[PDB]
RNA sequence: AUUUUACCAAUUAAGAAGAAUAUUAUAAUAAUGGGUGUCUUAUAUUUUAAAUAAAUAUUUAAAUUCCGUGUAGUAAAUUUAUUAU
RNA sequence: UAUUAUAGUGUAUAGUUUUUUAAAAAUAUAGUUAAAUAAAGUAUGAAUUAAUAUCAAAAUUUUAAUAAAAAUUAAAAAAUUAAA
């Protein structure tokens, strides 16, 4: 709240790694062999066989 | 060249003059001295260089990124031509001229702007159509002469507007290399009419049901027709 | 707003009640 | 339209007239009118100013293209004198006709002397209620003494 | 409230016209009753059953 | 508009009665007439039809 | 009107009208031809600073795991762009274009129109708040020589899970005879 | 691993575009009547409001 | 007061980020840089060389 | 650069990964009610249930624990 | 106090003293309605702020005035209907022609050339599409016109076509008007092998929906039992590409219950047991596809597919000691194994923050927030919060509701 | 077996009546307070007074006076006149 | 659509029904002597401020008043949070 600030003290943020963690990031996932929904690993459906086994 | 009309574009853009723009120009993007506020040397080789490769891919140019058009293909190359016909003369003048000299002025000129309209794409489309005509198509071929059939414009075998070559004294011509400027442009579609019969001729030799048998018919009967029309045989 | 929340609750039970 | 003496005030332009259009898309070609639309100064000439009409689908039917001549300016086009068959000028003028020996306006050709009546208006005269229509004998019974 | 408990307001400029005063013991005693308006039709004829609300077209 | 574009039938006089005043001639009191106006300044009465 | 052409080593009058209708008819149908299909959404209710951040995950990938990334992300952005991606996947279908071999070419978004709101303060101030929209482009083009990745592969505990419940690692695939005429 | 992005000077500066003297378009004269966005290169198959 | 503003707006493209995009901070600097290299030129450049 | 490939990640789920590494080993009865497998998330022979990392026929001395034989992976287990 | 501009579009801080304003809650910005205040357009019928005047003059010329038609013209339209006849002819001859001038694709060495877009095909399919009451697929149309044993298979089909229909020939349109009982006619028959082929083309490019939709209208337009029973095997065949085992089980015995009717001479019988079969093994019933195989071979020994599928379940029973039975009957179906499932999931899928139960719930025809869901009062669920209303207790927890 | 380093770039041609019975001065002829969706009732609807004022004056002298705050009929009903969708 | 029942009269069992979130600092509440509540993140999105080149580690010396102004010397990484 004392200067304007340049393009570059603005992109000094994505030069760093915590905009990049927070934003730039890309999921692992894959297809679920029971939905063949995309899925990421640990989390499941509220489907009886997802719940019973979980992929 | 490169972010203006190039190779095959019917645009005609000067890229040194600032037409079609809405500001005097404040900012040159392209600067490599200081003293280009005051002496920009456009012109000279190397500063026009540097400033026609920094303007910014227009319609005519594509990205190194964006998927380009293959405008180089004599499969779209004639039915562009096609098309410029059909715009040029309407379908009921071209219906009353296919039943038909009695016509109205503004019908005779509108006939003269396509022939003019016609022959100016045919110059700026010749060069993509001789590096085509190697794997062009015979339904393609045909195409080209009915273009020119449509056009009105009879092909310099050997009305007609390819036949006389534009005026214009030989010393004023924009003799400027990197423009694709075809100064023999009689001698230039007269070779390529006669590429295209030659390459007509060959699709057919290669060539030789119900449906195979009549589309041999009308391409028979249609290549006749038209070559007759045009003032061509075989 | 912690006790913010709490004096909304109660300033809605009231207008609830008035109304 | 909406604005004050918008119209033409002699207002030469009546239907089956014979006018050539001098500019616009169609120029030098020349009908008889259609129609006019006295309150927008516009005339339809057949075969003149021909677009499509579409037609929004329905639960009945379904979408349909209709073409039908649209209204054209009426200072595009220009009266054409039938003896002359040319383009000629035209002025409202006022006679007194010999049968009913009374005052009427028509229109006058200036370059040949040629007098065009005034089509009369016929709108659909089929319809009817007798049932809440008064019978013209008992409407005329004068009975006010 | 009297003459206005409400949000739309009453339009004096167009109130049935006043006819008489209260009273308590019948209610409202109706003094002037040339005011109150009675819609009297006028006696049934032939000319009158044979006219017809809109008039033929020739 | 559209039923004439669809029918081909003609019309004579604007569907709708237009008030150009939008009041003024309510306000107005109904005898208003302009006055009369003598030697007035314009060349229209004169009816030339060539400048 | 006429306009000048180059032609031959000198200028040349065309008639302006034709020169323009063709110049249009011919960028249009080029761009038509062109083996992709192109999407707009106006007034994305999204900021385009943050929609750009979005936009630049998703750039660069395959429709496939574009679709997978939206739908496993949890940012307005990711399911603009999925909303959008749906849409442009319509339209290749439509257009004809073969989806399994779809890739977007272009994603990017700039600013559209702005709603404002009144927003009060103590001490009797008060300012406007700005709602962002945003414009969004979305280009899906076709790479025949695209190889995606083997996503079919799950993890060696969901493996011996199904192995446990009974069910088949591998998917039980049973050969298809390619549909024929020969009867009719 | 991670998405290339740049903060881009468009949003950081965005200035209005010249309006028109006199509802004037200077070069209207002079430039042919094609699409702005087509001779610049922004097309689109379909438009979704 | 006469500043070289249209002579300088033409060589802003030489500029990066704020200088470049605003008209007002990249006129400001290339004058600056302008009267500075005059000096130098003027004082010491020929004894440098 | 006219155009590179997809940026589309390659598979990793066979790769080492702290964040499911560090349940390999974590208690997880509660979680399966009628399909209970012993010590699930743990592959034998794998550095903490990483398929692409197999130790199972090398040499790793391990003598107070037991291992397990080689046998071939699958391209539809690795990928 | 005063830091911007005095207008409500200006951006920083105002005091009520210097610059006092009215209560605009929302209203448009220098750029135009954003899509907050246009909701609310539509929505309340004008700007929150109420101080805007609608105007949607421009709205009722697109709908209502484009919509009215008086009683008469309505009446005339439906008489002044084109020919259906010709206008069948002249799309047919203008579909020809197109896919005629279509250009073959160069067969490129090193890569995959580009198909040519298909600019000039979509207008006469659709007009052909309208006139014949079919849904060609594009991406058929586009794969089929690729491939060059395909194109000729399909342009032969579709020159058969236009000559039977100009011969007098309307077999479609002669029936239902008969209806308003014969066998299948030369045109029928053309136009049947016509979507075959552009199914098959379907089925090349992956569009096994499309495959399917484009079988079934075949099957529609078909009559012959012959070209019934072909037509059924093709259709469960798309359908078990598709993942439609249900669709892909019916067709099969469709085609299987049909087989009297066949000769001898035809495969259709056989396909739609194979059909049957690979639809009741991707259900997961071992035992039912063995019977249905069984029942295959016992028709006609020595088939091709019947052969295959029995070793392929031979296999499967081999692999099946390890679990000692079949799949249980609990889950019976859960697996997914086909592209198609996959593709599936990856569009309709419940994506994770939105499109799932907890962010927006489908009521009848309508959207609606998780905590207004119909489907279950979770205790995110408004329905939670009533009990009593008056009528009774109704519950015996005594501390809410 | 595996894999394409980090950083750095730029605003321009505008799609459609989304601009005219428009903005300002200008008419020396009207004029009882303009008020539409108005629409009885008049003890209750009264503004007048010899002055610099909706009426507005062609020059530098002399002259009272502790900074001179200043100039006459031009024609007599003669045309310098408060105008106007 | 805010701290907030406007209470005149008047009455006492109508359950008269909208307040997120998996830690920590700071801040507010909460058997010596004279332990609770307020997170990041998803989403929305202000305000004071703004000459500024991608910036001003540090020390020494000096110039006309704080002097990151000058010179010499020296060696100052990027992001995030907190700290006057
Ligand atoms: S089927 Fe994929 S999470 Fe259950």
């Amino acid at each position: 709240p004392k200067r304007k600030k340049n393009p570059m003290q603005l992109r000094r943020k994505v030069y760093g790694l915590h905009f990049k963690e927070k934003y730039l990031k890309m999921e692992e996932w894959y297809y679920c062999p029971l939905c063949a929904e995309p899925k990421k690993p640990g989390e499941w459906c509220r489907r009886e066989d997802c719940r019973q086994i979980k992929p | 060249v490169y972010g203006g009309s190039g190779r095959g574009d019917l645009l005609y853009e000067n890229p040194d003059a600032r037409r079609h723009s809405g500001r005097a120009l404040g900012v040159l993007n392209g600067v490599r001295h200081s003293s280009q506020a005051t002496m920009p040397e456009s012109g000279q080789l190397y500063y026009r260089k540097l400033i026609l490769h920094s303007r910014p891919p227009n319609g005519s140019c594509a990205g190194l990124q964006r998927h380009c058009h293959d405008t180089c293909n004599w499969s779209y190359l004639i039915p562009s031509l096609h098309r410029c016909a059909e715009s040029a003369i309407s379908a009921k003048l071209w219906e009353k001229m296919c039943q038909l000299v009695n016509l109205t002025q503004y019908e005779r000129q509108r006939v003269r702007d396509g022939q003019n309209l016609y022959r100016y794409e045919v110059h700026q489309r010749l060069p993509l159509l001789e590096e085509s005509i190697g794997w062009a198509q015979l339904d393609d071929l045909l195409g080209w002469f009915r273009s020119a059939r449509r056009a009105w414009v009879r092909l310099p075998t050997s009305s007609s507007a390819m036949s006389c070559r534009l005026e214009g004294h030989a010393d004023s011509r924009d003799t400027t290399p990197g423009r694709n400027q075809v100064f023999d442009t009689p001698e230039r579609v007269e070779q390529l009419t006669e590429a295209t019969v030659h390459r007509i001729r060959e699709e057919l030799q290669r060539l030789n049901s119900a449906r195979r048998l009549a589309r041999d018919e009308e391409l028979s009967r249609c290549v006749e027709e038209e070559l007759g029309w045009h003032g061509v045989a075989l | 707003a912690a006790a913010a929340a709490a004096a909304a609750a109660a300033a809605a039970a009231a207008a609830a009640a008035a109304a | 339209y909406f604005a004050p003496d918008f119209e033409i005030s002699p207002w030469i332009w009546y239907p089956g007239d014979i006018v050539e259009v001098v500019s616009g898309e169609g120029i030098g070609q020349r009908g008889t009118i259609i129609a006019v639309i006295k309150y927008k100064n516009e005339i339809v000439v057949q075969n003149i100013n021909v677009q499509d009409v579409v037609i929004p689908a329905s639960e009945s039917r379904p979408e349909q293209i209709v073409q039908r001549e649209h209204p054209i300016s009426v200072t595009r086009v220009r009266h054409v004198d039938p003896s002359t068959n040319e383009i000629c000028n035209i002025e409202m003028v006022k006679v007194r006709n010999k049968e009913t020996g009374e005052m009427e306006e028509k229109r006058m050709s200036l370059e040949s002397g040629i007098l065009m009546s005034i089509p009369p208006v016929n709108d659909e005269l089929e319809v009817g209620d007798p049932l809440k229509d008064t019978p013209i004998q008992d409407a005329d019974e004068a009975t006010y003494d | 409230k009297l003459y206005f408990r409400g949000g739309k307001p009453p339009n004096p400029s167009v109130h049935p016209y006043l006819t008489g005063e209260p009273c308590p013991l019948y209610g409202w005693k109706v003094t002037d009753e040339s005011v109150i308006r009675q819609f009297n039709m006028p006696s049934i004829d032939g000319t009158n059953f044979r006219y017809k609300p809109y008039v033929a077209l020739q | 508009d559209r039923e004439v574009l669809l029918t081909g039938k003609s019309v004579w006089e604007c569907p709708i009665h237009i008030d150009h005043t939008c009041g003024g001639s309510k306000t107005v009191p109904p005898h208003a007439k302009k006055p009369v106006r003598y030697m007035d300044a314009g060349i229209a009465n004169v009816g030339v039809t060539d400048i | 009107r006429y306009a000048f052409v180059e032609e031959e080593g000198v200028m040349h009058k065309v008639n302006w009208g034709l020169y323009c209708e063709r110049l249009e008819t011919e960028l249009t149908v080029t761009q038509e031809r062109l083996p992709q299909h192109t999407l707009l959404m106006k007034a994305v209710p999204s900021s385009w600073k943050k929609l750009d951040i979005d936009i630049s995950v998703i750039r660069g990938l395959s429709l496939r795991e574009a679709m997978a990334q939206c739908k496993l992300s949890l940012r307005k952005g990711h399911q603009i762009v999925f909303r959008a991606l749906e849409m442009a996947q319509q339209g290749a279908e439509a257009k004809g274009l073969d989806k399994e071999h779809l890739r977007v070419a272009h994603i990017s978004c700039y600013p559209g129109p702005t709603d404002k709101q009144i927003d009060i303060r103590s001490k009797g101030y008060y300012a406007w708040k700005t709602k962002k929209s945003s414009h969004l482009v979305l280009t899906l083009a076709e790479d025949p020589e695209m190889v995606l990745p083997d996503r079919t592969c799950l993890p060696y505990s969901s493996l011996m899970s199904m192995k446990r419940a009974g069910l088949s690692a591998q998917p039980t695939v049973i050969d298809v005879p390619a549909i024929t005429a020969d009867g009719i | 691993m991670y998405a290339r992005f740049t903060t881009r000077s468009k949003f950081y500066f965005r200035p209005a575009r010249p309006a028109l003297a006199y509802n004037v378009d200077p070069n209207v004269m002079r430039r042919p009547k094609v699409k702005r966005g087509l001779l610049k290169g922004t097309y689109s198959d379909e438009t979704v409001d | 007061h006469y500043r070289a503003k249209l002579e300088l707006d033409r060589i802003r493209s030489m500029l990066r980020g704020r200088a470049r995009l605003e008209r007002k901070v990249g006129l400001k600097r290339l004058f600056f840089l302008m009267r500075t290299q005059t000096r130098y030129r003027v004082e010491q450049q020929a004894h440098w060389e | 650069r006219l155009r590179t490939p997809v940026r589309d990640r390659k598979c990793t789920l066979q790769y080492y990964n702290p964040i499911r590494a560090r349940f390999v080993y974590r208690r997880d009865k509660p979680l399966f009610d009628k399909y209970h497998v012993t010590a699930r998330n743990l592959a034998p022979g794998f550095s903490r249930g990483a398929l692409k990392h197999d130790w199972r026929a090398l040499g790793v001395y391990t003598p107070d624990h037991p291992q397990v034989p080689y046998h071939p992976l699958q391209t539809w287990m690795l990928g | 106090y005063q830091r911007g501009g005095w207008s409500p579009g200006s951006k920083h801080q105002k005091h009520m003293t210097l610059n006092p304003t009215l209560y605009l809650y929302r209203f448009p910005g220098p750029h135009g309605p954003g899509p907050y205040t246009m909701k609310y357009w539509w929505t309340l019928g004008c700007f929150p702020t109420g101080m805007e005047v609608p105007f949607r003059l421009h709205e009722f010329l697109s709908t209502y005035q484009q919509e009215h038609v008086p009683v008469e013209v309505e009446e005339w339209l439906r008489c002044y209907i084109k020919d259906p006849l010709s206008e069948l002819v002249n799309a047919s001859n203008d579909f020809f022609k197109a896919v005629e001038v279509y250009p073959e694709v160069e067969s490129a060495r090193g890569y995959k050339t580009l198909q040519p877009s298909i600019a000039p095909l979509l207008v006469p399919m659709k007009k052909f599409e309208e006139q014949l009451g079919v849904k060609i697929s594009p991406v058929g149309l586009r794969s089929v016109l690729s491939n060059p044993v395909l194109k000729d298979r399909f342009l032969d089909d579709l020159f058969d076509y236009k000559s039977y229909v100009e011969k007098g020939g309307s077999t479609p349109h002669r029936r239902l008007a008969r209806s308003r009982a014969e066998t299948t006619a030369d045109d029928e028959r053309s136009l049947i092998l016509l979507l075959t082929t552009i199914s098959e083309g379907c089925i090349n490019a992956g569009n096994y929906s499309d495959a399917a939709s484009v079988l079934a209208d075949a099957l529609m337009f078909c009559h012959d039992p012959d070209s019934q029973a072909t037509t059924h095997a093709n259709i469960s065949f798309a359908s078990l590409l598709n993942a439609d085992f249900k669709g892909a089980e019916y067709n099969g015995r469709e085609a299987a219950l049909l087989q009297p009717q066949v000769k001898p001479t035809s495969t259709a019988c056989a396909r739609g047991y194979v059909g049957w079969a690979a639809a009741a093994a991707y259900q997961d019933d071992f035992e039912k596809a063995e019977a249905i195989v069984k029942d295959g071979l016992t028709l006609y020994v020595g088939n091709e597919h019947l052969e295959k599928l029995a070793n392929k379940l031979q296999a499967l029973r081999e692999e099946q000691p390890s679990v000692y039975k079949q799949v249980p009957r609990s889950l019976r179906e859960s697996r997914s194994h086909l592209p198609s499932q996959q593709s599936r999931g990856l569009l309709s899928g419940s994506g994770k923050g939105f499109s799932n139960e907890f962010d927006w719930v489908e009521f009848k025809n309508k959207l609606y927030p998780s905590k207004m869901d119909p489907r279950n009062n979770e205790m995110g669920s408004v329905f939670r919060r009533v009990g009593d209303l008056g009528s009774f207790i109704s519950t015996s927890r005594s501390m809410e509701r």
